[PDB]
Formats: C-alpha cells, structure tokens, sequence
C-alpha cells in the first residue's frame, strides 16, 4: 500500500 | 430501493451515525439511498458518499489481497493440491468487490457526474470514478482489463484536466486526485516515473502557494501533501 | 441452506481461510453450513465456530453501545428533538444483533447440545449457550428480560457443575467459563459479590493446580487467569 | 467492558 485518499 | 420509503434528510442522519459507529456497509447503502432520490448532493455529503464506499471497498481489496496471495502459494512448485476451494473463495470476494465498484460506478452514472456543473463536484466525481475503475483494474486478468484501465486513466485525466482550470495548487480535492493518479500510474499503468514525476510537481505547485493560506486551510493541504512525500520516498 | 450443496470439509477449509481475510461474516456462514451438516464438531471446529460468531456479535454490541449513548444523550434535558431516526436505527442494529443470539442459539439447540457427551463439548456448548442470552440480555428492556437472564444463568449453571466435576481446576475452557460467568453475575445480573468471589476462587484454585501443567498448558492457562485478575482489579 | 473469551 502506498498512500490514496 | 430498499430505501425508497425513507426521508432524504433521514438518510443523511443515519449515514452519519453509521459513521460512528463504524457500519460502514449501512453507511454506504444509506447514502445510495439519498443518492438515488435524485438531488445533487452537497460537499458534506459528497463527503459521506465517499467515506462509506471507502471504507466498504477497502476492507474487500484488503481480504482479496490475503485471499489471492494464500491462492498464489498454492500454485507454486511443491505446493500440495488443495483442491479449488480458495480460488472459490477469492472469486467470491472478487465478485462481491465487482459488484460494490459497478454499484458506485452506477451511481456516479446515473446522475451525479452529468448534473455536477461546479468543478469542486465535478472533480470529487471524477476522482471517484478513476479510483472505483482502479479497484476494478486490481482484480481484472482477462479480456476486459485494458479497456478498465483505460477507463480509469480517462476519468483521472478529465478530472486533473478541469481541476487543473479550476482549482488552486492546494485545494485538497486536486491534491488528494494527484495522489490517487499517482498511485493508479505507479500500481496500474506501470508507469512509475510518471507517478514520481506527479507525485513530485503537485508537492512543489502546492508548496508554493501555502503562503495563500489560512492556518486551518494551511492544515488539510500540508496533511495531503505528506501522503505525496511519503509516496516518493517509497518509490525513490 | 445455502451452503446445502458445499462439501462440510469444504466449509471448514472457507471458514479457515475467511478467518484469515478477517471475513467473520462469511467465517459464520460456513460454519453454521458445517454444523448443518448433522454430524458433531472437532475441538478445532467447535474453536472456529465460537470465533467467528463471537466476532460478528462483537461488532454489533460495539455499535448497538455506541447508538444507544447518542439515544441516551437526546433523551436528556436540553437536548434538542431530532426525530426518530436515532432510536430506529439502534432498533435496526438490536434485531440484526438479536438475530445473530438468536441463529446461535439454534444450532447450539439444534441439535450440538444434545449430541455433547464429553465435558469439553458440552461444557463448551452451555458456556457459549450462556453467552449469547447474556448478549440478548443486555439489549433487553421488555416483559422478558427477566427470562432471558435467567436463561443465561442456567446455561452458565449447568456448564459450571459439569466442569467442576470432570475437569481441572486450570483447564481452559473451566476458566473461560468462569470468567464469563462471573462477568454475567458483575454486569447483568447485579451481583458484584458473587462476580468477585467466583473470580477470586477459580484464580486460587487454578493457581494451585499450575504445579502439573507443562510449558504450553501453563501459557494457556495463565492467560486466562491474568484476564480473572485484570477484572478483579477493576472491581476493588 | 471487563474481559470474557
Ligand atoms: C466536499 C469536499 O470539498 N470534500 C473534500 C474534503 C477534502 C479534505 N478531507 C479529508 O478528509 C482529507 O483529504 C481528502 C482529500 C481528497 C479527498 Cl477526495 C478526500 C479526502 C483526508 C486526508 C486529509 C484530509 C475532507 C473532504
Ligand atoms: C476445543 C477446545 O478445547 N477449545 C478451547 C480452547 C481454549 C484456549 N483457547 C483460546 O483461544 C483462549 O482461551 C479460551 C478459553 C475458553 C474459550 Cl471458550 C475460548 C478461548 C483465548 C484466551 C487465551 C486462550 C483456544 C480454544
Ligand atoms: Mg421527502
Ligand atoms: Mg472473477
Ligand atoms: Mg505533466
Ligand atoms: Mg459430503
Ligand atoms: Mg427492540
Ligand atoms: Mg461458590
């Protein structure tokens, strides 16, 4: 997992 | 609709206190519910809408994650036949992740994105649709995977395009759209300098105009703008 | 039944795996098809039975306290009238949270009970039968909460004199038996004393017996007995 | 909550 929102 | 018979502004309360307490599967069919009584929905909902989903898909992508990777144990050399009882199970979760995305997809279809004129709810909209398509992108192997990616990179590309037009550098829909767009070209299109090279532009664009800011405004943007730092220091 | 058609081994095997993907929903539904399948459960079985189900209640009696607070706070003085949704949509989570008891309670009547000879099994069986009228007790208010409690009580009851009999004094499932029945007496039935003193006297008794245990009976053992005195140290 | 298993 990198970062999403 | 399941939800047909309950008050637009009912549905509103209970999806918030489904937010509290952490249903976020009644969250999610409260807000199709308003969704689908045909009015646009306000930025607090457009809100609401997004948190539920959210949080319904990513438990799914998470036990499909666990699912196909015991799956993909099984396939190796020494492995002992287990029978097809995980790969029936991973589809199963596969299936009903396809059906949340399609859902979502739905709804953004059937109005949301053709009545949102202002480009806050356009964007939000679009980024939705770019994301869902992503989700369905992880899970796709066959015919359709190309043409499902395509979809994303179209929704992603309208949305950077208005947001682009429209929005300033910090404004955390665009920076939260980057971020995803980022990540969908890093994960999905194999594209990783292109992620980096996103990642890299909209911290910089932003960087340069926090000075605009208000403390409060200053905080939602710098939060969005880690995630893209920590992003580039896991890909760099 | 909808898992009729799947192979009992096959449910067990999904079961495993939905434990793995954190899918308690689906965890219960192959074990409830495992149990209908007629034929009495393994110790490893009875284990993923318990787990599945005692996770999906779990997560129901959070939400139900959560809901019931907010209820609780807008039937203060000063509290501002918001209609009925607050106290529907608890009502909502209370009889899908009922229907959980109520699914358990059945299989456990239909038949697993009456099939449990040994002491582990049918001690393990009224344990979790106490279990699930004490979760239907706290969520009662009517004509029958009196009856429900007493159901609990009786269960728990019939499970204490078995284990007492048949089984020593730092034997797992005697001390999680114990536990939950003093938490019955603590937080249902209000009989602190009686909490107390049974927490008291199954840590002692257990403690004397530890002496026989090996390394790995002794970890389980004493695990169960740290969660005795951590209640104990709650209530004096 | 006190502790039950
Ligand atoms: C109606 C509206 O303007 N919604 C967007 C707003 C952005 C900031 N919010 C957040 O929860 C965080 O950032 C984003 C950014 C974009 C998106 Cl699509 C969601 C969330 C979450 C991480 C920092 C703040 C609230 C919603
Ligand atoms: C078939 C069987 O013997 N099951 C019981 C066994 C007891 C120990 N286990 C646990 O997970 C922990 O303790 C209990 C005790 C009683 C019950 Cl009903 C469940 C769990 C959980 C906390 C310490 C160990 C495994 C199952
Ligand atoms: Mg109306
Ligand atoms: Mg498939
Ligand atoms: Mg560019
Ligand atoms: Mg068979
Ligand atoms: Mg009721
Ligand atoms: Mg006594």
């Amino acid at each position: 997992f990198p970062a999403t929102v | 609709g399941a939800m047909g018979s309950m008050e637009r502004a009912s549905l509103i309360q209970k999806a918030k206190l489904a937010e509290q307490a952490e249903r976020y599967e009644d969250m999610a069919a409260f807000m199709k519910g308003a969704v689908e009584k045909g009015e646009e929905l306000s930025c607090e909902e457009r809100n609401l809408l997004s948190v539920a989903y959210k949080n319904v898909v990513g438990g799914q992508r998470a036990a499909w994650r666990v699912l196909s990777s015991i799956e993909q144990k099984s396939n190796e050399e020494g492995s002992e036949e287990k029978g097809p009882e995980v790969r029936e199970y991973r589809e199963k979760v596969e299936t009903e992740l396809q059906g949340v995305c399609d859902t979502v997809l739905g709804l953004l279809d059937s109005h949301l994105i053709k009545e949102a004129g202002d480009a806050e709810s356009r964007v939000f909209y679009l980024k939705m649709k770019g994301d869902y398509y992503r989700y369905l992108a992880e899970v796709a192997t066959g015919d359709d995977k190309k043409r499902i990616i395509d979809s994303a990179r179209s929704a992603y590309q309208e949305a950077m395009d208005i947001s682009k037009k429209e929005m300033p550098p910090t404004n955390p829909i665009r920076l939260g759209l980057a971020l995803n767009f980022s990540v969908f070209h890093y994960e999905i299109a194999n594209s990783p300098e292109e992620a980096i090279s996103l990642a890299k532009t909209t911290f910089d664009e932003a960087m340069a105009d926090l000075h605009t800011l208000s403390e409060d405004s200053y905080k939602d943007s710098t939060l969005i703008m880690q995630l893209l730092r920590d992003n580039l220091t896991l890909w760099t």
